[PDB]
């Protein structure tokens, strides 16, 4: 069995780590975008790491649920920042200018020196 | 040689993995990149999920039917759905446009299949349904 | 929940595997024991080839149908070819039965099926084709 | 051939069969040229079949395998299964007709039942 996405969630003192694994498609992104908003109503968090390093794939939708992640953390003086992103991910993100608007990282570790927690 | 497989499904959002393991097991017979089959993959999911949330406008009872034709190399995706429609094909082309915005849709899904793929036709007629081909050479070592 | 696919393929040997893997994932929404999916995987073997080693007597050119609905824990699966058909489809069902021994064929694909699965309904006319049933309910802990 | 990986090799007067993958109809024809193919070059008298990593097998895993049975009796010798997943032996009592093949543990008890090893 399995779930075709795995989310890890982890909360350090006013920062989400999500962590992805499996496939990121249409199906999938309501699910992740239902968990994110949950913790995100329940805590008061500021800042958002993506780790997308266990992710086998994603499609547009993966494109959509990431910004708007986004949008939904920005609207609340907070930032995210996305690492991890493997060479198929990334290719996706080169499509659009819009997508600059989203920073990525190397590891996790600059993910958040990105945000200033580290 | 010829082989060709044609397949049709609920309009559920669980399918569209069941299309790309689909497509990807039958197309496998021509050894592909890795890359490759991810474009095949994705540009699949892509199409099949523009059936559902847009031709369909997520009714289950919606049905998209798949059609995968190997001939010589190349691959011959079909993926059509007796939906909705497209007013303009050529304004839905454009990138970021979208009628979904209240659904977290980008807009990029066919600036997707227009670069992962050698050739993208999309046939549309409102309130009929649209059908989507894509042709995808394959690099044979 | 309600799903319903419908695959159609060439009656080529390497489509069986294909067959198995498609309709496995088709019913992997119903998170079955392993066992659950192996039969049913096997079940897929059994039927698929039979319609291209008996039903079209290899012949590349048929076409063989596939169709599984899902719905509440049950699985509606659906084989069929518009081949040869079964004369007597009584003798064909007995263990151990063959019409191509020499062809290193067990005569166990039926015996197979119908204790793999829940029900198994065998229809067919000569010359017309042959439809094969298999029901199967999935356990769910 | 295809989705099964084929390990032949010769032991004086026994030859070593190791599957690995999914044996059907398809797999299966692809399996009974490459072994008659050395049954023709090589004399052999015995046949160890290794399915220790068989994924899967349909009916016609019992076909082929009783089809190198035959060309095993014509020639005095035996056969030896081993390394047998419960869902293969599953297809192996069902059929019935593998209570006079012979059924091993591992690679070592077949070839050692043979008198090799
Ligand atoms: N099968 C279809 N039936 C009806 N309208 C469609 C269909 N496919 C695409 N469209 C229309 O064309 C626009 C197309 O593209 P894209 O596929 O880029 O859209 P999105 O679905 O809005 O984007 P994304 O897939 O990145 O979330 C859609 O937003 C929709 O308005
Ligand atoms: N689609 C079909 N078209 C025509 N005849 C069929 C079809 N499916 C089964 N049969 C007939 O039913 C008989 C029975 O089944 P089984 O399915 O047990 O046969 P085998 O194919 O001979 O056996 P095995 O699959 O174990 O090698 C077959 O020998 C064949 O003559
Ligand atoms: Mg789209
Ligand atoms: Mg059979």
């Amino acid at each position: 069995s399995h779930m075709s996405l795995a989310i890890d969630l982890e909360v350090k003192q006013d920062v989400l780590i999500v962590r992805l694994s499996g496939e990121l498609d249409h199906h999938t992104a309501e699910e992740l975008r239902e968990q994110v908003t949950d913790v995100l109503e329940n805590r008061a968090i500021r800042h958002i790491v993506l780790n997308l390093g266990q992710l086998t794939f994603m499609d547009a939708s993966g494109l959509g649920v990431i910004l708007g992640r986004y949008k939904q953390i920005k609207n609340v003086g907070g930032q995210m920042v996305v690492c991890a992103v493997s060479p198929a991910v990334k290719r996706l993100f080169d499509m659009s200018g819009l997508f600059k608007i989203i920073r990525v990282e190397a590891d996790e570790q600059f993910a958040l020196q990105a945000l200033g927690v580290a | 040689m010829r082989n060709e497989m044609h397949l049709q499904f609920s309009a559920r959002s669980e399918n569209e993995s069941f299309a790309r393991v689909t497509v990807a097991a039958f197309v496998a017979q021509l050894d592909p990149t890795m890359d490759e089959l991810t474009e095949i993959k994705t540009v699949v999911s892509e199409a099949v999920t523009n059936a559902i949330i847009h031709g369909y406008n997520n009714d289950p009872n919606g049905i998209v039917s798949i059609s995968v034709i190997i001939e010589d190399g190349v691959v011959h995706l079909t993926v059509r759905d007796e939906g909705v429609g497209i007013p303009d094909i050529e304004e839905a082309r454009q990138p970021l446009f979208t009628t979904k915005p209240e659904l977290e849709r980008s807009g990029m899904g066919f600036t997707i299949m227009e670069n992962f793929m050698d050739e993208v036709i999309v046939e549309s007629e409102v309130n009929k349904g649209t059908t989507v081909y894509l042709k995808k050479h394959i690099v044979k070592s």
